[PDB]
């Protein structure tokens, strides 16, 4: 007979101070006066164990909370919550509709659904789904999820016009910024990237996700002291990172520290070594050094991580011709001409290796095929020329 | 310094919140009280406290636990104090002149009343320190009660969607009223004239923890610890980051300088006031305050009154003057790397070959374990490790067994021990395994007991095979540590 929630208000106001110390006993007080059937208790107590690690005991009690009011399409979305911060997706979506046939205006329904069917890999539903949670309510973390579908099934001309209308709105989101730049850099676009990477960096100056592509876009064009001053600036926060230390190491391969530059490839390969990245600049730093042994070493690894490249043939092709092996040199040059559809220097290579080999009759045929596939290099110009007029 | 201090006190056990807590005139010639409807200790004894000065001057027991306290005047009747309309249970105790005056009862529910969780007040017409304000209660049942200046009907009902927990209401009740409502659910929803339902909602992705109203903007602090500027139209203007938790927002408002500026009460032992984007005046204490007060208590139009998570009362009284780790590399590497240079292709040679029989001895090793069965992790998914515990004649020998596959359970499986039973007294050596479910680690354990007198550390085999075969499906050793036995 007394007021069934007597101390609701007390339980909240504790509960939303992050307590959950108080708020704990003032719940098993008020659980042991009115035997259950609070649905306030029960709730608040189950919120609590999911701000701890416990999602087990949190779902129990809120399927306690559903069967004390079966008609409340929050306790249904909570269930379907609580199993969705498990593994199972399936009976999350199976539970969402259910909490969506007492509530059909709300956009969290539709939000988790959509990134429940994300995770089953079913797009279309998926998709639509995220859709209509745009037009009941827009949230970026639905944008976020439309641009991670529009990623995962196809390509980024449907993700650039997400993003940009994403950003439109609330442009405070480091990660949306983040993102759409680093989709810019995806693309042949340098500039609107910079753009919105720097606005990024205002908000956020030591961002780390956004330091090191705006680096790795400084090292492409030049200016390797810009970017090593922007990993400077993170240096400390993330003092052990491969692919940090990778562009730091190549940082210090463009001005000629070639030392400098293995030491730090070499640190990031030790932390990382099935990096396959760092072994293609190992062995492409081993070359220019002209030490032939490790060169080939490293980008045979490479090539055992990605065999589906064709700079790497090239490459581990230019350390076998110097290590009296012209035989493997020929076959990986054949299979780098096979792998390779747009760059020339595999062709001016082979057609080089062919001309040295006192050929000069393959050597116009990988000459001509340089030429059907052409530009920037200095050096791979003039022995361009020079193997013409040579041959 | 802008704050000049006036009382700091540890033993005033005062656990009272930012809304239960009000100060206005109680007796006329203006001396300011400050009453409040403190908890227990714990939360067990409620009890109400008014303070006058910085001394107690009546404390005396309440009937429920007071869910708010604001003041407002009744009539303008030659105008004495504001009554006191304290919030308990089902009920408003109206006290005049800090006495028992009335007790509104709200209008029960088709039996299954309601309780009342906020409470604030507004204004009628004139708005100045004379006016009559009403009250607005929010019933734990969705609901917005506009009561009348006294306290005992009804002027209008609003339909919320869910439980609210903290109120705002600016303007005038009878031609512009703006009532904002921080519920559970982490939404704020405003309530204008002709409007049942609000139809201007906000979401602040997670629970308010306070509101306050200034004339223009509306902040909303979130358990994010962090503060977020709308409109009154539901657009957010501005939003500001907050170094920890945020335990208790009022409002500081001085009208000498026409300064009207949210509080801030952090969780890391200070208290920030807050305008519409700048940090001023931050203070510290030496414990997190859980409630402030900024009005004329005393005699002062500045007091700002403020009370320890653990208890004690702080007042203060505002003064009217406001490069890398790169490495080094040494001789030997330079030397090393002419080596290399010199004599790169003996060393490419002599790697390969070294690999070739590597890659030979490792797949001769790998075919003589898959004879002997000897691999502990081998289409017929399994896992087993042993392990031993404890010194001393008896050890426990607990094997770890599972199937490692999608789903597909194992049903007929068994395990055989093989030992020196001159040395191991194993109790039953071969037994059946449970029926393996995909993903869960079965721990099946045995006591093996050494015999021999004497120290002598023999290896144990495990083998896990079929039924219908005779081949071991896998095999494990175990050496068993020294007896120390007796």
């Amino acid at each position: 007979f007394p007021i069934l929630e007597k101390q609701n208000w007390l339980i909240h106001l504790y509960y939303i101070q992050k307590d959950y110390e108080a708020c704990k006993a003032v719940i098993k007080e008020q659980l042991q006066e009115t035997h259950g059937l609070c649905e306030y208790a029960i709730y608040v107590q189950a919120l609590i164990f999911r701000l701890e690690g416990n999602i087990q005991e949190s779902l129990r009690l809120f399927q306690m909370c559903a069967f004390l009011s079966p008609q409340c399409a929050d306790n249904l979305k909570q269930v379907a919550r609580s199993l969705f911060l498990l593994g199972k997706h399936k009976a999350a979506i199976e539970v969402y509709n259910e909490a969506a046939k007492l509530n059909q205006k709300d956009w969290e329904i539709c939000h988790n659904l959509g990134v429940c069917y994300i995770y089953l890999k079913q797009f279309d539903k998926a998709q639509d789904q995220l859709h209509n949670a745009l037009h009941l309510n827009r949230h970026d973390l639905t944008y976020i999820m439309l641009g991670k579908i529009f990623l995962l099934k196809g390509d980024l001309d449907k993700a650039i016009e997400i993003y940009k209308k994403a950003v439109e709105f609330s442009p405070e989101n480091t990660e949306l910024l983040t993102t759409l730049g680093l989709l810019y850099l995806q693309l042949g676009i340098y500039q609107k990237a910079f753009e919105h990477l720097g606005n990024t960096l205002t908000y956020d100056p030591t961002n780390y996700k956004a330091i090191l592509a705006a680096g790795s876009m400084m090292q492409t064009h030049g200016d390797f002291d810009v970017a090593l001053t922007k990993y400077k600036v993170v240096a400390c926060a993330v003092i052990e990172s491969p692919p940090l230390w990778n562009n730091i190491g190549m940082c210090f391969f463009g001005k000629k520290k070639y030392v400098a530059a293995i030491s730090c490839l070499k640190r990031a390969n030790y932390l990382a070594p099935l990096d396959w990245k760092i072994l293609y600049n190992l062995g492409l730093v081993h070359l220019t050094m002209q030490q032939y042994a490790s060169a080939f070493h490293f980008l045979s690894a490479a090539i055992n991580f990605q065999p589906k490249m064709g700079e790497l043939y090239m490459l581990l092709a230019v350390a076998l011709t110097n290590l009296e092996d012209s035989e493997n040199a020929k076959r990986a040059y054949e299979e780098a001409v096979r792998l390779d559809k747009c760059n020339p220097l595999v062709n001016l290579n082979y057609a080089v290796l062919l001309y040295n080999q006192g050929e000069k009759r393959d050597a116009l045929a990988q000459y001509q095929e340089m030429e059907k596939k052409v530009s920037s290099s200095l050096e791979f110009d003039p022995e361009m020329v020079e193997v013409a007029q040579k041959l | 310094s802008k704050w000049l201090d006036s009382l700091s006190d540890s033993m005033a056990n005062i656990h009272t919140f930012s809304a239960c807590l009000a100060l206005a005139d109680f007796h006329g010639d203006g001396e300011y009280k400050l009453a409040m409807g403190d908890l227990g200790p714990d939360g067990r004894q409620p009890r109400l406290k008014v303070l006058k000065g910085h001394t107690l001057v009546s404390q005396k027991p309440l009937p429920d636990l007071p869910a708010a306290a604001v003041t407002f005047l009744m009539a303008s009747h030659e105008p004495r104090t504001p009554a006191l309309a304290i919030a308990s249970g089902p009920c408003v105790y109206v006290y005049k002149n800090l006495k028992p005056y009335f007790k509104f009862s709200l209008p029960s529910l088709p039996r299954r009343q309601t309780v009342i969780t906020t409470m604030t007040t507004l204004k009628k017409n004139l708005a100045d320190e004379d006016a009559v304000s009403c009250l607005v209660l929010g019933t734990e049942n969705k609901e917005l009660l506009v009561l009348d200046p006294e306290a005992f009907t009804i002027l209008a009902k609003m339909s919320l969607p869910s439980v609210p927990a903290f109120l705002e209401a600016s303007g005038q009740f009878d031609v512009e009223f703006r009532l904002a409502a921080a519920c559970r659910n982490g939404s704020i929803y405003i309530l204008r004239r002709d409007s049942k339902r609000p139809k201007y909602c906000i979401e602040l992705g997670a629970q308010p923890v306070g509101l306050v109203g200034v004339h223009k903007v509306l902040v909303v602090g979130s358990n994010q610890d962090s503060l977020h500027g709308f409109t009154y139209k539901g657009k957010r203007l501005w939003t500001v980051q907050m170094p920890a938790a945020i335990l208790a927002m009022n409002l500081l408002e001085q009208h000498s300088r026409g300064l009207q500026a949210v509080m801030a009460a952090l969780a890391n032992e200070e208290v920030r006031i807050y305008h519409d984007k700048v940090l001023l005046n931050v203070i510290r204490t030496p414990e997190a305050v859980t409630s402030l007060c900024f009005g004329r208590y005393g005699r002062e139009d500045n007091t700002l009154i403020m009370t320890t998570l653990g208890g004690g009362l702080i007042i203060k009284i505002l003064k009217r003057t406001a490069k890398l780790n790169v490495p080094r590399k040494t001789r030997l590497y330079v030397d090393q790397t002419l080596r290399e240079r010199e004599a790169g292709t003996a060393m490419h040679r002599t790697f390969q070959a070294d690999l070739y029989l590597l890659r030979l001895r490792a797949a001769r090793a790998y075919v003589q374990a898959l004879e002997s069965s000897l691999s502990p992790v081998s289409r017929e998914p399994l896992k087993l490790h042993a392990v031993v515990q404890g010194l001393g004649p008896t050890f426990k020998l607990t094997l770890h067994l599972q199937n490692t596959s999608t789903a597909r359970p194992i049903l007929g499986l068994v395990v055989c021990f093989l030992y020196n039973e001159v040395l191991y007294a194993l109790p039953r050596a071969f037994f059946k395994v449970p029926l393996l479910v995909p993903g869960l680690n079965y721990p099946l354990e045995t006591f093996v007991k050494s015999l021999s007198d004497k120290g002598i550390s023999d290896i144990i085999k495990v083998l896990v095979l079929r039924e219908g075969q005779s081949t071991p499906l896998l095999s494990a050793h175990i050496n068993m540590p020294m007896s120390e036995g007796l």
